[PDB]
């Protein structure tokens, strides 16, 4: 185990050759000096007779308790599970590392001794927040946009992938990317292909799950969650909708306005605090800009300001060609007249329609699309 | 040409290293074990030395002692009070009062005084570890870090000059000015060169779910801040720990503004605190209360203002003396392009300006790759700006 | 099995013998709800929304290849809406229990909330139980519940790789609720 | 063999080394001579990818492959190219195994590429005091006007440029003249834990010497400073009369300007203990100086007052200390009849041998000669006490240190063939003449003769010397045996031994590094913080204070003071407060100051092992923490040859850099152009440190053409032929 | 005049003109002026305090705004 790090000739050398017959030499006689222990010493079997002396030292019973100190001459005060706190001894095949205020232990029946520590059963919210697979398709389906799928990749992606572009320049990457406009034009859609492409953790929250209905349980939530994005990996936050902070107004919220305001204090603090930070990415969206605090979307917390316009409608055209793709599309209908039908209809709209005029066919068992399927799917979708 | 000759010969010999160190003992992959060869030490002795003479003394807090005699009055955690007595092994001296205390199963006396209780979310806010900025990197501001650092760090490295002139130093500071302006960079440089504890506090910690809970956790401070010689406490955006009273009608906000009172006893009157400086840092001061404001609490009332113009030379010169520049650039005309912006700022063009030689092929940034990031920074992420509207502290 | 009672004897906590089954957290949530378990067979004249409801939820449990054969993405929400007592409750207890799904409503109670998690800090805590009783259904009455399904519908977007979980939302008034629902 | 540079002049170029080498493996020279005129018309382009790759098979060999292709690598950079500028400090790897006069002949050579001044100057800065001395006879030519008065110059004045380190740029960077808030960092102990004012020992006042002591070097000079060396020089403790004067050598170190005016404000007392301590720290305060402060004009007037106490013993160590880096015969044997008394002042007779060691490497068996004689007059009619074992035999191994010939292992322990009492000393020269090689033969005979044998109290000091020669091979097969040396010890020696594991066999890791690297870093404390109270637990203090040992201060005070705290009541100040705040204090010295490990410009010696072994051998294992071992502990090793590398050196001395400080390089064979290394993100341009791996380059077409390898004076030239 | 008992103060102070310069202030500012005037003479290396320490320190307690204004009168 991590016996020497040294690969780099990579050839027929004799260099490899000449290394690893000497690290052959330091293992045999590794081996052959620890072989004499048992043959002059045999006294055990070392497998079983130091285990089984452990085994018969720690009792059968075993009850667990809480730590909450340490003094490191081997006793510490630990609290028993009623609330009843002593001042036990530690042991020696405690391996006296894997103690923090708070981790859960195994203590002894009769002197409630501190026998071995509990590995931790975590946690009903770290898996609530962490994304387990990767969502979707790749940035192909996109569509369209072709100038800010760029800048995500040069904040977040090319950042990861090539460290040594910013190394030849000697800069460090930008820090905070924030994506805005109108609903529906695939603010949400480009976070998947992300999660899609990255080989980082991926940790998404929702803003208006950040309001609490107990005073101070807002700013809590906060600091736990970059707590759990930094000991993970280099990872990436990503924080959706975040003005509904801030406009929808909430009975649950004890604290009315000036308890928002105390979690956005919180949040200021964690992306630019004075603590080292770590190798952490923050994306955020939105589509009311124009309605938060402006001391959040300074340079040094966002950096990268990206604006989705309306799909122009010959981006609106290519859309149409990526969800009725796998569709057996019958050949009456006509996509141009669709595009012009609302003049800014959003990407979302589309995906509406296609969607809807599949749903049409089936009432009939079809299996191919024809025209009229459109022509009562707007009216459906659009128009009420 | 001995292509798999030297692979097996790699191979087997990796091989080999597992093959006997499961032989000796690191294995059994554990749920809360020791490496074997270790524990070794309690294995005959340290077993039936530390576990059969040594009994388990549970632990209890001491209301009074009495005169004339011993007798202790004691006080365990949900069971009754006892009246106990020492054992031989200490003396009568250190078992004051009101002091956690271990204590045997079975005749109930007193065994050790023990150290008190940290409250362990005080604990994490104790720094351990400094940060690296320097106060060559604060650049453009030199008369306010002459102006703060007079008051932090001067009364501690020598506090001779002020004793033989028989004058009592400055005790409190706040640092204030527009966001991105460089208060909370020049707090770490504080952190960086100073010696005593730095325990930080930052303002949205001290909220919480309970009645007075928040006062209390004031007092864990300044009572482990007072058991030290010196310490540096710092307080961060104190505009949510309180503003002013304004108490109407239905009591809105009455919870907070108990725990910017109780902050305001333990700086002034009865006892004081001794060798303690604190430090704050905020964002807008108009909101704060006349009685905070108040000297004796915050003396020093440091000003982070924007830089004018050689601030904004300096500026770049630390922010791009570690990048590949062009060597025919003059800086004197980019600060001219920016005539009211931040220290944040003008990091965020000189990172932006490396991007766009990474953006085609090169590997040095030009002078009209410069002038390509200050129209996107300056003049197109002008819509937000976060200053105007907070140079008037509203 | 994980969560399941056992005998133990005391004077060396050896263990004994597996006692039975006792609960799970979901069927005493339900339990303590008591929604009116209803039926096709009780319907008074609502054949058209039968017709409609069983396009959306009956056709992508039972046959989840029908649509690949149309290649569209399968539907997740559906919402109902009309007057008060018209038959909404039992129209989608209904449509839950002729296709055997484990017919969860949530009202955002207290007594509800100690069979989910201590704390729950979000709702989104509801789907571990979900994605065990897997082809589930989440229900809602009639703002804390729009803020609840925009919560809800924007994990199902995605994000979640679990297939045949399904929200329905029902209240009055279609006009006053959120235009982030009216996307 | 040429085909291989004549088709694409690919990587495939150093297949040629794969193609001379395993030709007459032995034989190397007569297919390189067919080869080194090959080279010499072949490209001068293609010289350095070679150069290098010669060197990693350099790095470790046979020893007569590393007799051979060592010498075979001189002339590539004289013949084919004239870089000419990496000759003094890469064959000090040519000096002593090949011929001592070949490197003198590259001495020579040296002397003959006399063109002009810039390359000349920085060649012969490092024959002074950065790998070896005793050179100052040799530039005293027919051209005495400045390029033969550049002697005096390499001997004190850059010397003094190395004391205009400290005295303009370290004042300027940190440095106050009394930093001395360590003691105040032992602060919060009183409150941790109830009440203080507790700790009342004598003992802890040894260690508060260091309060004044170890934070004043680099010109830490102190007036009325040293109040608390002053009142204890008057109070008790007669061996710590010796430590507050001796201390003070530290406090001016390097210095020859007011060194020996600052020690007799406080020699004058008629006292054995504070005389021989101050003018103990006369030999310090020289140390390198090496010009006319007392050859016998001082030290040699305090060795002949001798009837008595350390007047006897205290005037030979600061001599041999000064005059370590010296050859001088003379005054060795001035110093050879204090072995050739056979006086029974033992302690005295130990440190002779550890003091006449330290001068000479090579030559002068009579050294040897006198040494073994009063050897077999006195052990041979004892079995006792290790003040015999870890003295005596131990100048014999730094009079012959350096070479793998195996001929000093014929003739020392066929010369004390003995008994195993005596014979303690067969592994003595037997491997440290064999520091730094690759020799695994040699390892297996260093374990397979006695590997535990269960020996009942019988050699157990011998197979801890024994494993004291396993501490070095360790330090330079570059990073090699490094690894393959903690795999080992963890597992074999500390984890499943008896006594040589539990005992001693973690000084191992103060002899691997002063470095800092988490892997043994994290596995030393898991030995201490569980004290083993058992044994005779200072074997495992032992291990307290040199774990600290470790120089580059680091995070390390969280291990320390969270030991300091619980080695307050437990682990008890009778015997270790000295200790810890020894440990404590050792780690940051200054702030600077701590290049003491033995690798220079990439991986040469630099000995330095000579000044700092004696005091590795020295704690074995008791008895020396209160009387004895007083002289050794504050001032064994004082080889430190600064700091930094960032200097300009320019003959004005007005430039200051264009610097870039990284993570050391890993290139091997790599696509053209081949980068170095790849932590870029620092960058500065004044005299700031060097630190743990760091390789420093330039940009700003300053074309740094100095000397290109690496070596902290470079005369830094520029040339701009590049519009 | 109270807090200024610790201070070597030349005879050249007007408590007078002192206390009439500083208006609007409270104990604690007159307090903060004798503080901040005492540290304003180990600025310039002096020992004794004169008139114009006192006004220097006076303009440091009142925490005003410097903005190059020198275009009046
Ligand atoms: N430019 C586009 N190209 C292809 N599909 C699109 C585009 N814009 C939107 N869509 C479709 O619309 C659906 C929803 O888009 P998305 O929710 O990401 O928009 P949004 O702006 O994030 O919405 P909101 O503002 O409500 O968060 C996506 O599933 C996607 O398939
Ligand atoms: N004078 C300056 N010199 C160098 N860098 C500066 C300066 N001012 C600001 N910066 C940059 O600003 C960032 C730190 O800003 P800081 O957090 O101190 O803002 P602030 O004044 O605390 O306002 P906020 O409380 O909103 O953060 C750092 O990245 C730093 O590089
Ligand atoms: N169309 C219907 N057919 C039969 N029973 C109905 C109908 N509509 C309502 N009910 C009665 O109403 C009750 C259910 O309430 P419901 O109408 O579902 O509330 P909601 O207002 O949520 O729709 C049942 O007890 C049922 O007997
Ligand atoms: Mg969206
Ligand atoms: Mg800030």
């Amino acid at each position: 185990a991590s016996k020497l790090p040294l690969v780099t000739p990579h050839t027929q050398c004799r260099l490899k050759l000449l290394k690893l017959e000497r690290i052959k030499d330091y293992l045999l006689m590794e081996e052959e000096f620890i072989r004499n222990q048992e043959q002059m010493k045999p006294l055990e079997e070392k497998q079983e007779e130091e285990r089984s002396k452990v085994d018969d030292l720690r009792g059968t019973p075993m009850s667990v308790g809480t730590l909450e100190e340490i003094i490191d001459d081997n006793h510490a005060i630990v609290s028993t599970s009623v609330g009843s706190e002593h001042y036990v001894s530690i042991l020696s095949f405690v391996d006296k590392d894997l103690l923090e205020p708070g981790c859960s232990v195994l203590l002894n029946h009769k002197v409630h001794a501190v026998i071995g520590v509990l590995m931790d059963d975590t946690d009903p919210l770290v898996t609530v927040m962490k994304v387990e697979k990767a969502p979707q398709e790749t940035y192909a389906d996109i569509g369209g946009l072709d100038n800010q799928i760029q800048e995500i990749k040069e904040s977040v992606e090319l950042p990861l992938t090539h460290p040594e572009y910013y190394e030849e320049m000697g800069i460090k990457p930008p820090k905070g990317v924030i994506l805005y406009g109108p609903p529906g034009t695939g603010k949400t859609l480009l976070a998947k292909a992300v999660a899609n492409q990255t080989s980082a953790t991926f940790l998404r929250v929702v803003g208006s799950e950040l309001i609490q209905k107990y005073l101070g349980d807002g700013p809590k939530l906060v600091r736990e969650l970059f707590r759990v994005a930094e000991e993970h990996a280099p990872s990436i936050v990503f924080i959706d909708e975040i003005d509904a902070i801030g406009t929808k107004r909430y009975d649950s919220n004890s604290g009315g306005e000036r308890e928002i305001q105390r979690t956005m204090l919180e949040l200021l603090n964690q992306l630019d605090g004075f603590d080292s930070r770590g190798d952490v990415k923050v994306i955020m969206a939105t589509n009311r800009i124009e309605t938060l605090d402006p001391a959040l979307i300074r340079p040094g917390r966002i950096d990268r300001k990206i604006e989705f316009p309306l799909p122009d409608e010959k981006t609106k055209k290519r859309i149409f060609q990526i969800h009725t793709s796998r569709m057996t599309l019958a050949d009456d209908v006509t996509l141009d007249d669709l595009i012009m039908a609302k003049d800014d209809l959003s990407g979302a709209d589309i995906k509406a329609i296609c969607t809807e005029a599949g749903l049409m066919a089936l009432r009939e068992r079809r299996m191919k699309v024809t025209n009229e399927d459109f022509k009562k799917s707007k009216e459906n979708v659009l128009y009420k | 040409t001995y292509s798999r000759q030297i692979k097996q010969v790699e191979d087997d010999i990796q091989q080999l290293l597992k093959k006997i160190n499961e032989l000796t003992g690191i294995k059994e992959s554990d749920t809360g074990l020791a490496p074997p060869a270790l524990w070794d030490l309690a294995a005959d002795k340290q077993t039936l030395q530390s576990e059969q003479p040594l009994q388990v003394a549970r632990c209890t807090k001491i209301i009074n002692a009495d005169s004339e005699d011993p007798k202790y009055i004691i006080n365990v955690k949900q069971f009754a009070k006892f009246v106990v007595d020492l054992s031989d092994q200490v003396a009568p001296t250190d078992i004051e009062e009101g002091m956690r205390v271990g204590v045997d199963r079975n005749k109930y006396q007193i065994h050790i005084p023990l150290p008190p209780k940290i409250d362990p979310t005080v604990t994490m806010m104790q720094v351990e570890e400094k940060p690296d900025v320097t106060y060559s990197d604060v650049g453009g501001c030199k008369e306010q870090i002459e102006k703060l650092r007079e008051v932090v760090e001067t009364p501690l490295l020598h506090p001779e000059r002020f004793v033989n002139l028989g004058i009592e130093p400055p005790k409190g500071v706040l640092l204030f000015g527009p966001p991105g302006t460089g208060k909370t960079l020049c707090a770490r440089a504080v952190a960086n060169r100073t010696d005593a504890c730095f325990i930080r506090v930052i303002g949205s910690e001290l909220v919480q779910k309970y009645v007075g809970e928040g006062a209390r956790m004031v007092r864990e401070l300044f009572e482990m801040a007072r058991t030290k010689k010196a310490c540096l406490i710092f307080f961060d955006e104190i505009d949510a720990i309180g503003g002013a009273r304004f108490d109407d009608g239905a009591g809105g906000d009455n919870e907070v503004q108990r725990t910017m009172l109780e902050l305001i006893n333990q700086l002034d009157g009865f006892d004081p605190r001794g060798n303690i400086k604190v430090l704050m840092a905020t964002n807008r001061p108009d909101t704060l209360d006349p009685a905070l404001m108040r000297p004796g609490r915050l003396d020093r009332k440091i000003e982070f203002s924007l830089p004018d113009l050689e601030g904004r030379t300096h500026i770049f010169k630390i922010h791009a003396r570690s990048m590949s520049v062009e060597r025919d650039i003059r800086f004197e005309l980019l600060a001219r392009l920016c005539p009211n912006s931040t220290g944040a700022e003008i990091r965020s063009v000189c990172t932006e300006a490396g991007m766009f030689a990474i953006r085609a092929r090169r590997k040095i940034a030009t002078e009209k790759d410069f002038l390509e990031a200050v129209n996107k920074v300056i003049k197109s992420y002008a819509k937000f700006s976060a200053t105007p509207r907070y140079m008037t502290y509203n | 099995t994980p969560n399941c009672r056992v005998a133990l004897r005391n004077d060396s906590y050896t263990l004994h013998k597996i006692l039975p089954n006792k609960v799970d957290p979901l069927v005493s949530l339900m339990m303590v709800e008591k929604v009116p378990d209803s039926t096709y067979e009780m319907i008074g004249g609502l054949d058209k929304q039968i017709k409609e409801i069983k396009e959306v939820i009956e056709l992508p449990v039972k046959h989840p290849e029908l649509f690949e054969a149309l290649g569209i993405a399968q539907p997740k929400g559906v919402l109902l809406y009309g007057p008060p007592g018209t038959g909404k409750t039992l129209l989608a207890r209904a449509v839950a229990h002729h296709t055997d799904c484990t017919f969860i409503r949530v009202s955002g109670s207290e007594l509800v909330q100690k069979f989910i998690g201590e704390g729950a800090r979000m709702v989104r805590e509801l789907f571990v139980m979900a994605r065990e009783h897997a082809p589930s259904i989440i229900f809602m009455d009639e703002s804390e519940v729009q803020r609840t399904m925009l919560e809800l519908l924007n994990q199902l977007d995605g994000f979640e790789a679990t297939k045949n979980i399904k929200v329905i939302m029902a209240t009055n008034r279609i006009d006053i609720l959120d235009s982030a629902l009216l996307r | 063999a040429k085909e291989w540079q004549e088709l694409d002049d690919a990587e495939k170029v150093q297949r040629e080394p794969l193609l001379t080498l395993v030709k007459e493996i032995v034989p190397y020279n007569m297919a390189h001579n067919a080869e080194h005129e090959a080279c010499d018309l072949l490209m001068e382009i293609e010289q350095v990818d070679m150069l290098e790759k010669d060197i990693d098979e350099n790095a470790y060999a046979k020893v007569c492959l590393y007799l051979t292709s060592c010498v075979n690598y001189v002339p590539e950079p004289e013949n084919s190219a004239l870089l000419r500028c990496a000759l003094g400090v890469f064959r000090k790897f040519s000096r002593f195994p090949e011929a001592l006069r070949l490197a003198l002949m590259l001495n020579d050579m040296e002397l003959v590429e006399d063109i002009f001044t810039s390359c000349k100057d920085v060649v012969v800065q490092k024959q002074m005091a950065f790998m070896l001395g005793r050179h100052g006879v040799f530039l005293e030519l027919s051209e005495d006007v400045e390029e033969y008065e550049d002697l005096t110059e390499i001997m004190s004045n850059v010397q003094l440029n190395s004391n205009f380190l400290a005295l303009a740029r370290e004042l300027d960077i940190m440095e106050p003249k009394v930093p001395d808030d360590i003691y105040k960092t032992h602060l919060e102990n009183n409150r941790f834990g109830g009440s203080g004012s507790q700790v009342d020992s004598a003992r802890m006042n040894l260690a508060s010497s260091f309060v004044n002591g170890f934070v004043n070097a680099a010109f830490g000079q102190d007036k009325l400073l040293t109040d608390d060396g002053n009142k204890w020089l008057y109070k008790n403790k007669d061996h710590g009369m010796l430590s507050a004067a001796a201390s003070l050598g530290m406090i001016l170190l390097w210095d020859v300007d007011g060194g020996l005016t600052q020690i007799d404000k406080y020699l004058y007392s008629s006292e054995d203990y504070i005389k021989s301590g101050a003018l103990l720290a006369c030999g310090i305060v020289n140390s390198g100086v090496r010009n006319e402060c007392d050859p016998a004009l001082a030290l040699l007037s305090d060795y002949v007052l001798h009837n008595s106490n350390t007047m006897r013993l205290g005037s030979i160590f600061g001599l041999g200390l000064a005059y370590a880096g010296s050859n001088r015969e003379d005054v060795l044997t001035l110093l050879l009849p204090v072995m050739g008394d056979s006086k029974s002042s033992m302690e005295v007779a130990g440190v002779t041998a550890l003091a006449c060691g330290m001068i000479a490497v090579g030559s002068c068996n009579g050294d040897v000669t006198s040494t073994i004689l009063q050897t077999i007059m006195e052990k041979s009619e004892t079995e006792l006490k290790d003040t015999y074992a870890r003295w005596l035999p131990l100048g014999l191994g730094l009079n012959h240190l350096g070479k793998g010939e195996a001929i000093e292992a014929i003739l020392a322990a066929l010369e004390v063939v003995s008994e195993p009492f005596r014979s303690f000393a067969n592994t003595l020269v037997d491997v440290c003449a064999y520091a730094g090689s690759g020799n695994v033969l040699k390892v297996q005979q260093l374990l397979h003769i006695c590997s535990e044998h269960f020996d009942s109290k019988e050699k157990e000091e011998d197979k801890d010397k024994k494993e004291k020669k396993d501490k070095d091979k360790k330090e330079a097969p570059a990073d090699m045996g490094a690894h393959q040396g903690v795999a080992v010890l963890g597992i074999a020696l500390i984890a499943m031994g008896e006594e040589i594991g539990a005992e001693m066999a973690l000084r191992t890791f103060g002899h691997l590094l002063r470095y800092g690297e988490p892997t043994l870093r994290r596995a030393v404390p898991l030995a201490l913080a569980l004290i083993s109270v058992s044994n005779p637990r200072l074997n495992i203090l032992d291990t307290l204070s040199k774990f600290s040992h470790d120089a580059d201060p680091e995070v390390s005070y969280n291990s320390i003071f969270a030991m300091g705290m619980v080695g307050s009541g437990t682990n008890n100040a009778r015997l270790a407060a000295m200790l810890r705040q020894l440990a404590q204090y050792h780690a940051k010295d200054p702030n600077n100051l701590f290049m003491v490990r033995l690798a220079q410009g990439l991986t040469h010696l630099g000995k330095g092992t000579l000044t700092l072994c004696p005091y590795h051998s020295d704690r074995q294992l008791m008895s020396q923490v209160a009387v004895a071992g007083l002289l050794t502990v504050l001032v064994s090793f004082l080889d430190v040859r600064n700091i930094i590398l960032g200097k300009s050196h320019y003959v004005l001395y007005g430039l200051v850099a264009a610097m870039q400080p990284r993570m050391l390089v890993t290139f091997d064979e790599e696509l053209r152009p081949l980068p170095v290394s790849v932590r870029v993100g620092q960058a500065v341009d004044v005299v700031g440190q060097a630190g743990k791996p760091k390789t420093i380059t330039g940009f700003q077409t300053h074309t740094t053409p100095v000397l290109l390898a690496h070596g902290e004076r470079a005369e830094l030239a520029t040339e701009e032929f590049l519009p | 005049q109270i807090h200024s008992r610790k201070m070597n103060v030349s005879p050249d102070v007007n408590y007078e003109e002192l206390a009439r310069c500083t208006d609007d202030f409270n104990g604690a500012q007159c307090k903060a002026v004798c503080v901040e005037a005492g540290m304003i003479a180990l600025r310039r290396g002096a020992t004794e305090l004169t008139h114009e320490d006192y006004m220097e320190g006076i303009l440091e307690v009142q925490a005003k705004k410097k903005a190059n204004l020198q275009y009046y009168a």
